[PDB]
């Protein structure tokens, strides 16, 4: 059993968006399906449920009339149509399967109409999720500043240097070093969302202290959402 | 309206803990359909209990569940570091809807310590020319994944302009985090030093930068 979400993206409030969920590894036509969402650093929020044959639909009060669930059993696909999007709709969206099977009575297994599953009232399969971001912020490439190595950043034989990737929108940015030739001692930190609505993050690399001034170090920042790429050379300080 | 859970609970390895989940006559108290879900960082939730007390196939028997009136309860015996994460309860409703609990952060205590590596970068000259200034404090290779970050201007505490990330697991299964202090060039030049203080398990590692230094 497998669930794969898609259709997520970054939009301004009032915009529309259509989420899709590809299901495999089981009889999609017989099982109920849920949409569940989780905002960044927040709790799970049940969004909607749809019966195996789509004859019944249920939506949360907070999304009713704006988000709507649907399904196509001929293509084994679950849909979530998102209209009049609001900032609070910003979250990771999960396609989730309703656990189910036959009900048991008088020594008999009963199924619903057309042998559809009865709900067992718990979720047994989750997709990895698709990201939805609703923001008034406009697209913006990152400003890349050097985080130069000095005596106050070295640890004996090794030294730390990096790049500050500042004020971009939206996520994500990816960072490599020396065009991927430098993969050891490298660590890129998760981004912070500043009150400006713009993001910032840092990428750091640990290198031989003796190699400074002889070896060149360039951070390759990539921001596809703005079609921007920046190669930043990091010069060593004399401190 | 979501079901009420405690914000956080914690115990030591081997001992037993219990997480409560409070609903109404139209959800928790109305049906025998309460389920519990475990969520690790950057992961989808996994069910550990359903129908109040039933265990899914392949779930540890350390997990148990019960219910009394409007209060559902998840109990974890023989605590392990593996059990660390967020726990959510879920219930069917009288309106045929589903509702999750507010979730509980479960922390496993008494684990073996790893002190944090702290690297503090002052504002680059380039950023300064752009009439801006950012202090970058990077924290890595610590465990457990709980830290506290405080900033100092000279000797005085600073909270304004501070942005800090929640700790996340590294590839090496340790934790890392970062903190940023946004200043004006004037503010930066106005003080003799700025300090990034990282507290971790009753110990504080502090790094300092000064405008007077390169
Ligand atoms: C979730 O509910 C439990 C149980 O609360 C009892 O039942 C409620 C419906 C209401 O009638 C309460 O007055 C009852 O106490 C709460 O458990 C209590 O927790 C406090 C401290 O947290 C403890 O001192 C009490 O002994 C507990 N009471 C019982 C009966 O065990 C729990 O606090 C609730 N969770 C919250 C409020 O977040």
């Amino acid at each position: 059993q497998r669930l794969v979400e898609s259709g997520g993206g970054v939009v301004q409030p009032g915009s529309s968006l259509r989420l899709s969920c590809a299901a495999s590894g089981f009889d999609f036509s017989r099982q109920g399906m849920h949409w569940v969402r989780q905002a960044p650093g927040q709790g799970l929020e049940w969004v909607a449920f749809i019966k195996y044959d789509g004859s019944e639909k249920y939506h949360a009060d907070s999304v009713w009339g704006r988000l709507s669930i649907s399904r196509d059993n001929s293509k084994d696909t679950l849909y979530l149509q998102m209209n009049s999007l609001r900032v609070e709709d910003t979250a990771t969206y999960f396609c989730v399967r309703e656990a189910g099977g036959p009900d048991y009575r008088n020594g008999y297994y009963y199924y619903d109409f057309y042998d559809g599953y009865y709900n067992y009232h718990y979720m047994d399969v989750w997709g990895k999720g698709t990201t939805v971001t609703v923001s008034s912020a406009s697209t913006k490439g990152p400003s890349v500043f050097p985080l130069a190595p000095s005596s106050k950043s070295t640890s004996g034989g090794t030294a730390a240097l990096g790049c500050l990737v500042k004020d971009y929108f939206p996520e994500p940015v990816t960072v490599s070093w020396n065009s991927g030739a430098l993969t050891s001692g490298v660590h890129t930190f998760p981004a912070v969302l500043q009150s400006s609505g713009l993001y910032s993050l840092s990428s750091v690399v640990t290198v031989p202290s003796s190699s400074l001034g002889t070896q060149t170090y360039i951070c390759n920042v990539n921001h596809k959402p703005s079609n921007t790429k920046v190669d930043k050379k990091v010069e060593p300080k004399s401190c | 309206s979501a079901l009420t859970q405690p914000a956080s609970v914690s115990g030591s390895p081997g001992q037993s803990i219990t997480i409560s989940c409070n609903g109404t006559s139209n959800d928790v108290g109305g049906y025998e359909s309460v389920s519990w879900y475990q969520q690790h960082p950057g992961k989808a939730p996994k069910v550990v209990i359903y129908d109040v007390s039933k265990r899914p196939s392949g779930v540890s028997n350390r997990f148990s569940g019960s219910k009394s009136g409007n209060t559902a309860s998840l109990t974890i015996s023989g605590l392990q570091a593996e059990d660390e994460g967020d726990y959510y309860c879920k219930s069917l409703t009288s309106t045929r809807r589903r509702v999750f609990g507010t979730g509980t952060k479960l922390t496993v205590l008494g684990q073996p310590k790893a002190a944090p590596s702290v690297t503090l970068f002052p504002p680059s000259s380039e950023e300064l020319q752009a009439n801006k200034a950012t202090l970058v404090c990077l924290i890595s290779d610590f465990y457990p994944g709980a830290v506290t970050v405080a900033w100092k201007a000279d000797s005085s505490p600073v909270k304004a302009g501070v942005e800090t990330t929640t700790p996340s697991k590294q590839s090496n299964n340790k934790y890392a985090a970062s903190s940023y202090l946004s200043l004006t060039p004037e503010q930066w030049k106005s003080h003799k030093s700025y300090s990034c203080q990282v507290t971790h398990e009753g110990s504080t590692v502090e790094k300092t930068v000064a405008p007077t230094e390169c």
